[PDB]
């Protein structure tokens, strides 16, 4: 309509374009693969051991970081598996934010903390979108493996996943699309209030203009869902609970697993973690 | 130092 809100869509624009370049799998592919709809992707159901090891083929075990781990018991397998999967999230989610107008003019020590803090939030804001109340695909759409499978892992594995499910089915219940998605999570990125940021006053004028403008998309894109906004923001506290969760968890992990090694980026962001 | 997370930042 006017002049100032025009600048707020061709960002919001930007930030799609951007997340559809940086991220293979959208929410609108992984909506379409959960409900049947025809697609590249046929996911290998995984429910149990045994089809977990006749579904090895499609699940790329193959990569993990350190090798060791790729030998070990089923429980551990699919964790670093997990954790590995977030290792390619990391990656992406790098070269999203390197596309945040302002956001590669940060102080490079300000940029490191933002992506340290932020990228699990984005982790599992985005993991919803390829998760329903059954389970969750994995392999990029071709694995679908079981809520059930997951919890039955042995103790501490067994509801490792659990807090991102239950997050998952809420935060699923505001039928946000990529559009939407693309700047809430530039929005996650661009948090002043991270421990240890040298100069805040850049990083919350960079969120002031992506807060507008996820504001204005959640108006024009669900303009019958009136307080989508609000709820939307209810939920980034929620997400960090998850993720100081979820450390806590990879401690009691580390400490009663004690030859389990992590990939050394994971290292690298989990070090004095919360 | 976040050796890594420096180097997916610069190249």
């Amino acid at each position: 309509l006017n002049p100032e809100s025009a600048d707020l869509r061709a960002l919001a624009k930007h930030l799609y374009d951007s997340y559809i370049k940086s991220f293979p799998l959208t929410k609108a592919k992984a909506r379409a693969i959960l409900t049947g709809k025809t697609t590249d992707k046929s996911p290998f159901v995984i429910y149990d051991m045994n089809s977990l090891m006749m579904g090895e083929d499609k699940i790329k075990f193959k990569h993990i970081t350190p090798l060791q781990e790729q030998s070990k018991e089923v429980a551990i397998r699919i964790f670093q598996g997990c954790e590995f999967r977030s290792v390619e999230a990391v990656q992406e989610i790098t070269e999203y934010a390197k596309s945040i107008p302002g956001f590669v003019n940060l102080d490079l020590n300000d940029q490191v903390t933002l992506l340290k803090y932020g990228v699990h939030e984005i982790i599992y804001t985005m993991l919803a979108s390829l998760m329903n109340k059954d389970g969750v695909l994995i392999s990029e759409g071709q694995g679908f493996m079981t809520r059930e499978f997951l919890k039955s892992l042995r103790k501490p594995f067994g509801d490792f996943m659990e807090p991102k499910f239950e997050f998952a089915v809420k935060f699923n219940a505001l039928e946000l699309d990529d559009s939407d998605l693309a700047i809430f999570i530039a929005v996650i990125i661009l948090s002043g209030d991270r421990p240890g940021l040298l100069n805040v006053k850049p990083i919350e004028d960079i969120q002031d203009n992506l807060l507008q403008a996820l504001e204005l998309q959640l108006k024009l894109n669900h303009p019958e869902s009136s307080q989508l906004f609000a709820k939307l923001l209810q939920k980034m506290t929620d997400l960090r609970q998850i993720v100081t969760e979820h450390v806590q968890l990879l401690q009691v992990i580390k400490k009663t697993e004690t030859d389990m090694s992590l990939h050394p980026l994971l290292q690298e962001i989990y070090k004095d973690l919360y | 130092r976040h050796k890594i997370l420096h180097r997916l930042l610069q190249e």
